[PDB]
Parts: structure tokens; C-alpha cells; sequence
């Protein structure tokens, strides 16, 4: 408790001020939070839909939603069914309530992960730093094993247990899945679960720096032409006598 | 041998009405220039978009 | 700059990505019998078979 | 006669805008009233197009907003516009301020204290909305702020359950906080047109001090040529904000969902009312500290008691200038303060800042003027 | 009432404002084209067909 | 409200004036510019810069002293 | 359903008799009534949309 | 000198409510301005406490409305006073307009044009509220209303749609009417002081439509104790309805929350748009009935081209006050067939009735004031 | 904007007046009271009432015809 | 809401305990069942429209906190309703 470390800078495709996103890197990302994540963390504000223009197609999208069982609201009898999944559809709950996750969890609540970047200091660098920075405690410093060791969570004892270094997921592309692409690739993602807008926000920040070294200069030339009068008059004081 | 700023005033910004007339088709023609400039800028700096979505299209 | 402002500001009006969603509904025929006009909700607003 | 003369509305456009005798020497500091217009504006297009998809329950408040952000067509700009336009609003009301006190445009009394009630306005205005999202700090903050009113001998506590409408912050206070924050920008742009019209009284102060009447300038075409380069401005530094660093200026904490439970460990404000918050928090008393943090704005209000100068302006003023410059670095002092925890150097320092405030205000500025006054044996 | 406005003078008046009038009009409906991206118009504007498929 | 005409009296005063037309918007933009921009610094430094360098002061020992006090040494 | 004085709709708003078809016959409407994308799979269940 | 006179802000109240010249013989007729600005004070003060506990969300709209008349403190009366005082605005409104008929204050025609935005603008404010509490007859009222718009040839489809934010009325709509439905009364409030400005350059008409600077009257203390009982008398006929009658305009169809599937059989708006809605449905075709709607309220900015009289007033000519009584008859009228079912009798006395309200207007009240003008030898 | 002083030229007409204190709010208030409102009721009522008369003789036949309508007698 | 009115406090609270009531989770994350309180609203029939047009052959009986205002008549109209059951008319089948 009390002493903190805090999370170093890694050189992100999406860093620089005209830098969008790797959406390669963002499909490897999607296949890290359904294969490991989503057994324990909500994603409550991505759907099926927001995937199809960013790192899938239309028809692989509606296949992804096809894999997972939904609950649709009633037909006659007043009933509520189950249902094949569709695109409208949000991503699909772990649990019913925070008290069932913590019921899980031995007492702790896994947090939702669609704002986590947003909603952490660091963003996708204390994210990465927690997930590939996992070690041994040092001596004076016992847990409860419920607990678990890592130095960049404040107080160090961590109830998340390391998810990363099991070597999962079906590739297609096939890259090689070690602890480091593996954390890459999440938090390249939950960049994008956070923040979807991030591509277009710096095409309309190049175009709105582009427009204003335009109109800028042109504005200052029309200030400075009205006010040309003013800036170049003489005075003369001829009193009598 | 007069100057095109000369005529561009003498045709165009002498009349209020040819002024704003070369505006909005200045405007216009502006638009389409600027933002496939600014687009064709964006996209070289870029190249992980879907520049990648030959991949997964036209299999279907 | 004041036509993407504006055009922009408009749009924000127009049917959100939320609304645009495909819905597509399942009917089962043999339970409308012959004469008979049946009211399903569908887009939020109804559709006759 | 022109239609732009004698035209009854067209009458108030033209005294206002385009005829109004102005001085030839007024710098880019004049230029922020405009842009407080322009803020004022920014802030009401942008936030009725939130308002169009905002709803005000606890169960859907955070969603609503995240609904503006993905779903609805460009309502992330509309949204993050309207965040750092408040930030802007701040800005520009800090620099206008400080024109002010430097100047000597506290001379016209009315205007002065029609700009202090502005400024309140605008503060009660910005808390309100902060709230609404429902992050922890909207909560946190909610919860700070309206215990201020708790303070107050013998009625403080019935004032604030009657503000929360309950024992808590909670479904009675949100919605309050929607509807009050609607209605008060339509009040400032009430108070801002009486404002102007005081200003018009007079027409305005400039650099040197003096009176200007022997070399006024006609508004049109300078000053709205001017004010447009200014506008230009505003939207350049506006739009860095949004489209290249949106979250510079917000807490990670508000994009948690409130929890009525349990607090973030640090808690602070917003960048701009930093100073006050140190200022409430120097004083180891619960009375003394809002009493403080009060006094701190209000202390504006006494400011023309204690013009002593027979110069208007600090231009002719070196001895002014010192200490005025000194009171800016007392407030980047109390602003650095404010967003730091309570403990060891920054206590101790954060009081020293606090003291200085009120020092170089109430003693340290009346007493230069004094003696620049014996200076040039006046 | 309004045959105050007939007569010799006021048809030259008209005359004048005539070439205005209409370049005022092209003024607004290239304008309005710009401002709607109006489909039926700009498809047949030889640069400018930035739709294509 | 005031107005021209009504403003004060001025007498003896003589304004030459050109048209912006016939003139330059930036007339010796930089050969006349930096020079100004160089004595308007010098004019004013001395008032405006020694409060924030005391700032700077403050903040970078406060900054300093703040982490080395949460540490240890003995126990 | 099943209304007017052509045996397949009214409208009691304003007074829009429809047929069988859903085609307009009297009152005030322009245009007959909307047919939807549709194509059958089977002859027991319909997908709409 | 006084203080009332030449104060900048006090000068502008004693122009308009203290040394205003005031005709002495301005009759009971002339107290619906004032009470229109009453009416608008009281639809803005309860709206706010309406607003700080409505929430705008389709699962919970009806139910905020409820949570307001059984849980909120007084929540029924403040309720109950914002739904008559919507009707109180629209007799008022409705007085005022026949006043200007009558005794040609239409004549200023920049105060009376005005006053057309002003009717047009409470309108919209009355239609966007109604909506708000999604009963059955907000619903499909919203239907009937949004649909006007899709009569408007090519572009009418993707006017409407926009409106709806979506293919027909539902999340979208009902909160963006929440928020347009805030901000109208401020504008109102801003265009009615543009309205009294027009009406201080000429000052008020009389009973007789001659002249009165002969005999004017200070406006205090005559027309403010005037004005004082005036307000008592609107606030005993809105307590009666309050107290006594709550549900007596109301819809019971509202009562039943909003139903996207199922119409009400009947479908009548509110009382006050009875008249036009008769006037639409009268033509057997789409875009016929609402350019007949339309036509209906925008022929007052009509009206002063229609003036043939060579006097102002009615009160000097009994063929026109015959045709200005038929008038109010045919309106009357008009308010019956709009509120009964399209069928036998209503039908073609309904188009008789509107024929005869553009007869009336457009050609009989025209040729009555040139007969008028021929049988006085002028 | 109008003011006293300012509106019209006026000759020749004196105005008596009394304080409201020396005098009655209502005098003889209802025997020169209602014998006016009678002679008001008088000058109006043919102006007035025959259009609202003739709405109420059409309101009264369209509810019976309309009742009347919705009834058979054979088929 | 019926303290006020037609019963004491103590009647009310007794009244509401001869309902069950579903109350939100203990730590389990579980949903319960609960003795009734007095903060709980009267205690619904059927979980869904559907689920009441299931019991009544498709018919769906209405709310009845507002029924009184959402009819013409009010009182008078449900008094008639419930008083005014007779035998059909010669002409007039039903379904029964
Ligand atoms: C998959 C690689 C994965 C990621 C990514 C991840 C993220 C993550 C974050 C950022 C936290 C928040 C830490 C904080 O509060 O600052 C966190 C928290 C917990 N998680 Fe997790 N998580 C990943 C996957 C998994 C898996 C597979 C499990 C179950 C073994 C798991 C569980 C938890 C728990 C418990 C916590 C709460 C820790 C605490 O505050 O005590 N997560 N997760
Ligand atoms: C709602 C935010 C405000 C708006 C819209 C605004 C409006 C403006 C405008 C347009 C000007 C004229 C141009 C200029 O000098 O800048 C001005 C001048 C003035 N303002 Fe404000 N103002 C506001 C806030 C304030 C505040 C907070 C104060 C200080 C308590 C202030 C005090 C004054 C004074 C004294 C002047 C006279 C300046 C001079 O001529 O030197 N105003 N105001
Ligand atoms: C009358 C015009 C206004 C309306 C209708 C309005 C409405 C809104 C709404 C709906 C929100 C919630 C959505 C959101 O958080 O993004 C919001 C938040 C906000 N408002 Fe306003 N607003 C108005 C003007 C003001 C003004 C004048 C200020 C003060 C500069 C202000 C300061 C803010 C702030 C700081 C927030 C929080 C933004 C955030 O971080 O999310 N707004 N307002
Ligand atoms: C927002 C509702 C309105 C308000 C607050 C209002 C305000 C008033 C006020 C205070 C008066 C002076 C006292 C009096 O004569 O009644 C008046 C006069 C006038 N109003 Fe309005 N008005 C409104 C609606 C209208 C409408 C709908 C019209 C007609 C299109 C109208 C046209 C006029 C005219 C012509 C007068 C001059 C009357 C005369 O002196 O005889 N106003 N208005
Ligand atoms: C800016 C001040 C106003 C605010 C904040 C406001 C707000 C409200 C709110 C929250 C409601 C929904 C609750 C309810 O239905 O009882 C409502 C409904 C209503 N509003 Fe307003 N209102 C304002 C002024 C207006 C004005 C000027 C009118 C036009 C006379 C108007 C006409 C109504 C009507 C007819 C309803 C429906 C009442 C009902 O039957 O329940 N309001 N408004
Ligand atoms: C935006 C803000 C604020 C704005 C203006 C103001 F005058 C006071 C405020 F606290 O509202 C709010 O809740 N916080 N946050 C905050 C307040 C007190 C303690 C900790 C955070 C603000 O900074
Ligand atoms: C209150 C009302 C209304 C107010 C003002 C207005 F100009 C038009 C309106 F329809 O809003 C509304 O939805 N209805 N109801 C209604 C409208 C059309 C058909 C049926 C009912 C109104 O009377």
C-alpha cells in the first residue's frame, strides 16, 4: 500500500496526432476479448453492428453474433425465449448482477471494459503494463493467494489472477500468440471499444490544421487591410500662433 | 500583359453578384479538391483502414 | 467550414445508428386462418398479414 | 436617412455594432467580451442538440451520453464541443477578469458588478452540468459542493436535503440539475445584454487609462474585423481540444459510472476553480473554509473600495505590475495546489498561497498605489 | 392602388435590375445545389461525381 | 450611449490618411516587426516574468520534497 | 381490418376506405398501402424485411 | 431630476409601464396583452418545477407525469396549473387577435406581423408539451401533426423523417420535443419584448379608432391597477378549472399511456385547434387539406391588405360588425366539427363553414367596408 | 417612444377634476348602472346575436340528424 | 398511500405482509422473496401484456390506477359496466 509506480510510454500505431489505429490489430483484439475476457468482464456498450466498419464485414459479423445464445422478450404465452443472435444485440453479459461477479470473483467485482482505457491514467499504457507486468512479491510482502501480485495496480495486490500467459485463439491471419502480441492487440481493441470516433476525430483535426493555415493567415490579411488607415496616419498639431 | 488580378476584378469582383457567384462555384469545386487532397493525405499517412478488406470481401 | 458545421449539427437530427438496425421478423402462416388479417408489431409500427 | 439609423430594432444593432464610437487603441485583451458571446452561444447550440438525446434519470443518465458518443451522427464532436467549450468559457472569463483589474475597468461600478454576478452565474451553471453525465467525479463533486450550504449556522443543513430533494444526492437532485442548468444560460444572456447596456454608458476603457473621446474609431469596420480574427481564434484553440486532445481537461474517474458507495481516493476539480478549492481547504475549520472559498470570488465585488491610484490603469504603474503579476503566480500556485493531495509541502504552502491572495488584494495593491501616488508627488 | 408603379420610368427601372436579379438567382440556386448536395443537379456536373458506385 | 459629433472638442488637429488600396497590409512585416516585438519585452520582463520563476521555484521544490517524503530509510 | 365499404380497411381518421389489395378507393390518402421487401422459404414461415 | 427617468435600466420600465401616454378610453379588451405575459410567466415558473421531476425517456415519460400528481409535494396543482394555463394562453391568445380584427389594430403593421410569429411560435410550443406525457393522444396527435409535413411535394418524406429522428414517432422525438418544447417560451418572451418595442413607437389603438394624443393618460396608476384586477380575473378562471374542473379540457384517451400499435376510434385535438383541424379535413385530398390548415392561420398577415374602410375602428360600421360576429359564429362552428366524427351532416356543413371563413375574410368583410364607405359619401 | 409634453397642440379646453378622496367609488351604482348596460345590451344585440342564434339552429338540427342517421327501420 | 386515507400505519404494514415480493440480490447475486414492506407497489397479476392475454382467451384486462380518468362517464361508466351484465338480444350470437 501507499507507494505507487506508474505506467511507461509504448509507441502505439494510434500515438501521433494524425495516427489512426492498426483495425488489423483491432480484429486480433476482438478474438483476445471473446476468447479470455468475456468470461469475466461486461462489454455493456459495444454491439455486433459497431464491428462491421471497423475490422469485420457485414456477413462475419452476423456469424460472430450466431455463436452466442441471447434471450428475445415474449411471444403470446408471455414466456421469453432464447434466440439464435443477430447484429442489434450487445455483447453478452458474464453476469446478471456486480454481486454475481463478486460471488465468482472471491468478493471482487471484475470492472465493465467498454470506457476502461478512457477511465484509467496511462489509458492503453497502464493496461498493457498491468497484463505483461505480472511477478513474484518481494519479502516482507505476503497476500492472501486470493489476492495475487502486480506493481502497477494501486496497493499491489491485484484480485485478477495473470489471463496472458495461456497461449489461446483461432488466428486466420496467424500470427504467433505470445503474452506480449496477445496484450498488444487488447488494448489496441479496447482503445477502439473506448473511443470509435478516433479515426475520424484526427481526419477532421488534419482538415480543420489544414483549413485554419488557410483562413488564418487570410483573416489577418483582411484585418490588417481595413485597419491600414489607421496604422500608416500622420498627425499634425498647427495651433495659431 | 494586363495582369489576371486585373481580370479577375474586371470580370468577376466588380458586380456583387458575380462575386458571390464566384464564391459559391469557387465553394463547390473547393470542396471535391480539398477533400480528396485532404482524404489522399490521411490515407498515405494511414494504410491499416480498410486498405486490408480485400481479404475478407468478394469470398462472398 | 460552416456547410460541414451545419450539415453536421443535421445529421445529428437524423435516425442514429441505434434506430437504422435491421429488426426482421418471423411469421408463422398456418396460424392466420382464411378471411382473417393479423397485426404483428414490426419497426415499432404494425404489419399486416 | 439611412434605414439603419432610425429602424427601431435596426436602431439598437446600430449603436451596438457598427456606429459605436470605440477607442482606435484598444488591444487584444478587449477582444474576450465578444469571445465570451461567441462561448455563450457555443455553449447553447451544442448543448440543445445534447439535449435532444440526454435523458436525466440515475438508471440512464452515463448511458444517454455514451448513446450521444457511439450511436448518434456526430454527437461525439457535438459532445466534446460542448465539454471544452466550458473550458474556453473559463478561459475567456479569466482573461477578461484580469483585463479588468489591470486596467482599471472596475471604474464603471455597474458593469463591474453586473460581470461579478455573470461570473457566479456562469459558475453555478457549469457545477450543474458537470453533474449530469453521472461519473464519480459528477457525483463526488455534487456531493462536495452542495455540503458547502451545510455550513451555514442553524439553517445549513434544512438548505441543503431542500437542494437535494432527500438525505443524499440522488433521482431528485439530477433532474433539479437538468432543468436548472437549461434555463441559467438564457438568464446570462439576460444579464449580459444589461451589462452591455451599462457598458454603452460609457463606451469602453483602453490601455493607457485615459479618455479616448478625442480619438474614437467607428466599431464597423475595425472592431468587426477584429472580433472575427478573435472568433478564429477561439475556434482553433477550441478545436485542438476536441479532435486532438478530448479527455486533457476531464477526470478518467467520470467515465467510471457514479457509485453512491464509495469515493475516488484523490478528488478534484476541474482545472478552473482549482485556486478556490485550495483556497477552502487551507483552513482547518468547516465554517472557515467555505467563509474562504466565498470571499475569494466575492472579494471582486471590493475591489473598486480599494482603487487608491489616481492613475486609472497599471500601464504608468511599475510597482502595480509587480504585484498584480504576483497574484496571477499566486493563482498558478493555488491552481497547482488544488489538484495535489493533503499532505506534507503543499498544506503549508497551499495556506501561505491562501494568505497572499488576500494580502496583495486587500493590503498589498492598495498600498503601491499610495506610494506611486507620493512617487510622482501626487 | 398599385398603378402608382406603371409607366415609362419604372419599366427602365425594371430594365436595370433585370441582369441583377437573374445573377442573384444563379447565385441562390447554385448555392442551394452546394448546400443539399442536390443528387439530380451534381450528377450531371462533368467534375464533381464523387458518388460514381 | 454616445455618438460622433457628440463626443468632445478638438481643435488644431490635422489627420492624413491613405486608402487601404493603395497601401500595404504588412509593411515591413519582420525588418520593422521583431524589433518592436524585442523592445516590448525588455519593457516589460522585469514586471511580468520574476512571480512565475517564483512559481517555478516553489513547484519544483514542492514537487521534489512531496517524493522524497514518501520513503523510509529506518525502522 | 376487415372495415369500410370496401371489405378490407379503414382508416377512422379523416375517413381512407382500403380493399383487399390495400389499395385506396375513398377519402383522403394519396397512395396505396405499403408493401414491404418479402420473399417465402416455405409455406409455413415468412421472413419480412 | 428622478431616478425612474434617466437610471439606464429604469428608464427602459418607465417608458414602458409608469410614464407611458396611454389612450384614457382603452376597454377591457385591451387587458389580454398583459395577460398573455402573465400567461407566459406562469406556463415558464410551473413548466421549470414540472421539468426538475419529468423525466424524457419513452418507458418512463408517462410515469414521471404520474410520479409528479400522487408523490411529488403539490406536484398536481403545479401540474394541473401548466394544463389550463396552456388553455388560459389560448384564450387569451384568441381575444387579443379578435380585439385587433375588430378595432384595426392590425394597421401597425410591424407590431400586428409580429404578433402572427408570436401565435405561430406558442403553437408549436403547445403541440412539442402535449406530446411529453406519451398518453394515447399525445402519440397519435404527434402522428397527425409530423405528417402535415409529408404533403410538401419531393422533399415532404425526408422532412418528416428528420423530425422523427427514425420511421415514425418514438425515442428520438420525444426527447429532442422536451428540448425544443424548453427552449420556445424564451424565445416567445424574446419576440414579445420585440412586439412591445413596435407598440411604444405608435403607442395602443382605442375603442373608436380615432386618434387619442388629445387624452392620453399616464399608464400608472390607471392601467396598472387595470392590469391588477385583470390578472385576479385569470386567476380565478384558472383556479376554477384546477380546483374544480382538472379533467374538463383533458382527453381521457391520455390517461392510457401511448399505444405506437393501436388508434383511439374518435382522435380530436384540444379545443383551441378544433377550428383548423376542421378546416384540413374538409378537403378530400392530402396536400388540399393542409394548404387549406396552413392558409387558415397565416391569412391574418393578410388581414391588413383586406382593409377597404376609411375608418379604423368597427365600432362606427354595423355591416361589418354583422360579418365580424358571423365571423366568431362560423369559428364557433368550425370548433363543434372539428371535436364530432367524419360522417353525415358534419361532413358538408364542416365545407360550408369553411368556405365561409375565407368568404368572410377574402371578400364579404372588404366589399362591407367600401358599401360602408359609399353610403357615407366617401 | 411617446411622451407628455410632446403628442399634440391642444387650445382652449378646461379639464375640472376631483380627488379620489372627496368622492365615491361607485356612485349611484346600480340606479345609473344597469339602465345602461340595458341601453348597451339594446345597441349591440342585432349586431351580435343573429350569427350565434344560427350556429346554434345548425347545432341543433347536425345532433339530430346525426342521432337519426345511425338507425334503420327495414331491410 | 393508504395510510393517509381508509387504514392506520399498523393496518397498512400487515396488509402488505400478506403479499410475497421479489427484493434485489444478497451477495450470491440471487433474487429472493420477501415478507412485504410498505415502499412496494401493489403487487401485479402477470409479468407480461402477453402473459395476460394468455389467461383471458386474448383479451388483455387494462391498468386500473387510472381507469376512472381514462373512461368518459369515470365512475359512473364502471358502476354501469359492472351493475349493467344481462342476457344478449335475438339477432345478437357471441362467441361465449
Ligand atoms: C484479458 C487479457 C483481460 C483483460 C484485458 C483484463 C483487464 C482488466 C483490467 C484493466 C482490470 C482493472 C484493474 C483496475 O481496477 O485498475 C481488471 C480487473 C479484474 N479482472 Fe480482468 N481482464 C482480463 C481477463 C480477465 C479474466 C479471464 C479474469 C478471470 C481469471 C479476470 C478477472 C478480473 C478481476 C477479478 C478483476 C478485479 C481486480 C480487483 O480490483 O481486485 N479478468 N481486468
Ligand atoms: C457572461 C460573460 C461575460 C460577457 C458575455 C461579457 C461581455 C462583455 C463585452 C462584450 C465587453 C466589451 C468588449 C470588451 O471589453 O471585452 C465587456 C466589457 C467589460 N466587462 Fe464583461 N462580460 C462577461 C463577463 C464579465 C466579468 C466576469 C466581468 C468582471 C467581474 C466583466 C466586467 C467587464 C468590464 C469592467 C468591462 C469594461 C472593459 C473596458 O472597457 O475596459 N465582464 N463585457
Ligand atoms: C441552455 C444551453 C445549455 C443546454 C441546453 C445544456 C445542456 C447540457 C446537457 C444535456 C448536458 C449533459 C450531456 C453531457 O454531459 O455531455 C450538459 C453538460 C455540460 N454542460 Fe451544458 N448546456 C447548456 C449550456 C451550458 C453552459 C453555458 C455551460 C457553462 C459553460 C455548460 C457546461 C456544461 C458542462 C461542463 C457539462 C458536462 C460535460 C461533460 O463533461 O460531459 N453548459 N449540458
Ligand atoms: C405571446 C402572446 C402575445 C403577447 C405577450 C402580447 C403582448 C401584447 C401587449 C402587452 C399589448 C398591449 C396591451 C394590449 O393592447 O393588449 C399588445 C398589443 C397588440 N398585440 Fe399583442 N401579444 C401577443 C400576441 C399577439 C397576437 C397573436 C397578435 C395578433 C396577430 C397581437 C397583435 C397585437 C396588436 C396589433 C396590438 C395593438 C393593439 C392595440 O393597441 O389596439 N399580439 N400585445
Ligand atoms: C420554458 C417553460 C416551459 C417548460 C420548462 C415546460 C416544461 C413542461 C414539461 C416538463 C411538461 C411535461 C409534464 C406534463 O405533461 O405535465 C410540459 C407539458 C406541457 N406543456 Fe410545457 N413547459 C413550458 C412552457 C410551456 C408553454 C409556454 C406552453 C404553451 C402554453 C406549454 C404547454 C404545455 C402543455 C399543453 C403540456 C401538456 C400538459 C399535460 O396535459 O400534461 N408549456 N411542459
Ligand atoms: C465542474 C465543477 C465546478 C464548476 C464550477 C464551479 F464554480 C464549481 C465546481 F465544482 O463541478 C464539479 O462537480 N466539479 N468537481 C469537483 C468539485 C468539488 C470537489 C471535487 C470535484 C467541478 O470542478
Ligand atoms: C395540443 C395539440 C396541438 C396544439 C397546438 C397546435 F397548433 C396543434 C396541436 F395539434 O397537440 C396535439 O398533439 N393535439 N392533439 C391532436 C392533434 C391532431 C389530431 C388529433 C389530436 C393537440 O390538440
Amino acid at each position: 500500500s501507499d507507494l505507487e509506480l506508474h505506467p511507461p510510454s509504448y509507441p502505439w500505431s494510434h500515438r501521433g496526432l494524425l495516427s489512426s489505429l492498426d483495425h488489423t490489430s483491432i480484429r486480433r483484439g476482438f478474438q483476445v476479448y471473446k476468447q479470455v475476457c468475456s468470461s469475466c468482464h461486461s462489454m455493456d456498450y459495444v454491439a455486433y453492428r459497431h464491428l462491421v466498419g471497423v475490422c469485420y464485414t457485414e456477413d462475419e459479423a452476423k456469424a460472430l453474433a450466431e455463436e452466442v445464445e441471447v434471450q428475445d422478450g415474449p411471444n403470446e404465452d408471455g414466456e421469453m425465449f432464447m434466440r439464435p443472435g443477430k447484429l442489434s444485440d450487445y455483447f453478452p453479459k458474464p453476469y446478471p448482477n456486480p454481486e454475481a461477479a463478486r460471488a465468482a470473483n472471491n468478493g471482487a467485482l471484475p470492472p465493465d471494459l467498454s470506457y476502461i482505457v478512457r477511465a484509467r491514467h496511462g489509458g492503453e499504457d497502464y493496461v498493457f503494463s498491468l497484463l505483461t507486468g505480472y511477478c513474484e512479491p518481494p519479502t516482507g510482502v505476503s497476500l492472501r493467494e486470493g489476492l495475487y501480485f502486480n506493481p502497477y495496480f494501486p496497493g499491489q495486490a491485484i484480485g485478477m489472477a495473470p489471463p496472458i500467459y495461456n497461449e489461446v485463439l483461432e488466428f486466420d491471419d496467424g500470427t504467433p500468440a505470445t503474452m506480449s502480441q496477445v496484450a498488444k492487440d487488447v488494448c489496441t481493441f479496447l482503445r477502439w471499444a473506448a473511443e470509435p470516433e478516433h479515426d475520424h476525430r484526427k481526419r477532421m483535426g488534419l482538415k480543420m490544421l489544414l483549413m485554419m493555415g488557410l483562413l488564418l493567415p487570410l483573416v489577418y490579411a483582411m484585418k490588417r487591410h481595413k485597419w491600414s488607415v489607421l496604422k500608416s496616419r500622420k498627425l499634425a498639431y498647427r495651433p495659431p500662433k | 500583359a494586363p495582369t489576371l488580378t486585373a481580370r479577375l476584378y474586371s470580370l468577376l469582383f466588380r458586380r456583387t453578384s458575380t462575386f458571390a457567384l464566384t464564391i459559391v462555384v469557387g465553394a463547390l469545386f473547393f470542396e471535391r479538391a480539398f477533400d480528396q487532397g485532404a482524404d489522399a493525405i490521411y490515407e498515405h499517412i494511414n494504410e491499416g483502414k480498410l486498405w486490408k478488406h480485400i481479404k475478407h470481401k468478394y469470398e462472398n | 467550414a460552416a456547410k460541414n458545421v451545419v450539415s453536421q449539427f443535421v445529421s445529428s437530427m437524423s435516425a442514429s445508428a441505434d434506430v437504422l438496425a435491421m429488426s426482421k421478423i418471423e411469421i408463422k402462416l398456418s396460424d392466420i386462418p382464411e378471411g382473417k388479417n393479423m397485426a404483428f408489431k414490426w419497426r415499432g409500427k404494425p404489419l399486416f398479414v | 436617412t439611412n434605414i439603419r439609423k432610425s429602424h427601431p430594432l435596426m436602431k439598437i444593432v446600430n449603436n451596438a455594432f457598427i456606429d459605436l464610437p470605440a477607442p482606435s487603441n484598444i488591444s487584444s485583451w478587449w477582444n474576450f467580451g465578444s469571445l465570451l458571446g461567441i462561448c455563450l452561444i457555443l455553449q447553447i447550440l451544442t448543448g440543445l442538440f445534447l439535449a435532444m438525446h440526454y435523458t436525466s434519470d440515475t438508471t440512464t443518465a452515463f448511458s444517454s451520453v455514451t448513446h450521444i458518443c457511439r450511436d448518434v451522427n456526430y454527437g461525439w464532436i457535438i459532445r466534446y464541443m460542448h465539454a471544452n467549450g466550458a473550458s474556453m468559457f473559463f478561459i475567456c472569463l479569466y482573461m477578461h477578469v484580469g483585463r479588468g483589474l489591470y486596467y482599471g475597468s472596475y471604474t464603471f461600478l455597474e458593469t463591474w458588478n453586473i460581470g461579478v454576478i455573470l461570473l457566479l452565474t456562469v459558475m453555478a451553471t457549469a457545477f450543474m452540468g458537470y453533474v449530469l453525465p453521472w461519473g464519480q467525479m459528477s457525483f463526488w463533486g455534487a456531493t462536495v459542493i452542495t455540503n458547502l450550504l451545510s455550513a451555514i449556522p442553524y439553517i445549513g443543513t434544512n438548505l441543503v436535503e431542500w437542494i437535494w430533494g432527500g438525505f443524499s444526492v440522488d433521482k431528485a437532485t439530477l433532474t433539479r440539475f437538468f432543468a436548472f442548468h437549461f434555463i441559467l444560460p438564457f438568464i446570462i444572456m439576460a444579464i449580459a445584454m444589461v451589462h452591455l447596456l451599462f457598458l454603452h454608458e460609457t463606451g469602453s476603457n483602453n490601455p493607457t487609462g485615459i479618455s479616448s473621446d478625442v480619438d474614437k474609431i467607428p466599431f464597423h469596420p475595425y472592431y468587426t474585423i477584429k472580433d472575427i480574427l478573435g472568433a478564429l481564434l477561439l475556434i482553433l484553440a477550441l478545436m485542438l481540444l476536441v479532435l486532438f486532445a478530448p479527455d486533457l481537461l476531464g477526470d478518467p474517474d467520470n467515465y467510471t459510472p457514479a457509485n453512491p458507495l464509495n469515493t475516488p481516493p484523490h478528488i478534484k476539480p476541474e482545472w478552473y476553480f482549482l485556486f478556490a478549492y485550495a483556497i477552502l481547504r487551507s483552513i482547518p475549520n468547516k465554517l472557515g473554509g467555505v467563509l474562504a472559498l466565498a470571499f475569494s470570488i466575492l472579494i471582486l465585488a471590493l475591489i473598486p473600495l480599494l482603487h487608491t491610484s489616481k492613475q486609472r490603469s497599471m500601464m504608468f504603474r511599475p510597482l502595480s505590475q509587480c504585484l498584480f503579476w504576483a497574484l496571477v503566480a499566486d493563482l498558478l500556485t493555488l491552481t497547482w495546489i488544488g489538484g495535489q493531495p493533503v499532505e506534507h509541502p503543499y498544506i503549508t504552502i497551499g495556506q501561505l498561497a491562501s494568505v497572499l491572495y488576500f494580502l496583495l488584494i486587500l493590503v498589498l495593491m492598495p498600498t503601491a498605489g499610495t506610494i506611486e501616488n507620493k512617487l510622482l508627488k501626487w | 392602388m398599385l398603378t402608382r408603379f406603371l409607366g415609362p420610368r419604372y419599366r427602365q427601372l425594371a430594365r436595370n435590375w433585370v441582369p441583377t436579379a437573374s445573377l442573384w438567382g444563379a447565385v441562390g440556386a447554385v448555392g442551394l445545389v452546394w448546400a443539399t448536395d442536390w443528387r439530380l443537379i451534381l450528377d450531371w456536373v462533368p467534375y464533381i461525381n464523387g458518388k460514381f458506385k | 450611449g454616445r455618438q460622433f459629433g457628440h463626443l468632445t472638442r478638438v481643435r488644431h488637429v490635422i489627420t492624413y490618411s491613405l486608402s487601404p488600396f493603395e497601401q500595404r497590409a504588412f509593411p515591413h512585416y519582420f525588418s520593422k516587426g521583431i524589433p518592436n516585438v524585442l523592445r516590448r519585452t525588455r519593457a516589460c520582463i522585469l514586471r511580468v516574468a520574476p512571480p512565475f520563476v517564483a512559481f517555478y521555484l516553489v513547484y519544483t521544490w514542492g514537487t521534489q520534497e512531496f517524493e522524497k517524503s514518501k520513503r523510509k530509510n529506518p525502522a | 381490418a376487415n372495415a369500410g365499404d370496401f371489405g378490407g380497411y379503414y382508416c377512422p381518421c379523416h375517413g381512407s376506405h382500403y380493399d383487399a389489395s390495400g389499395r385506396i378507393r375513398k377519402g383522403p390518402a394519396p397512395l396505396n398501402l405499403e408493401v414491404p421487401s418479402y420473399e417465402f422459404t416455405s409455406d409455413d414461415m415468412v421472413i419480412v424485411g
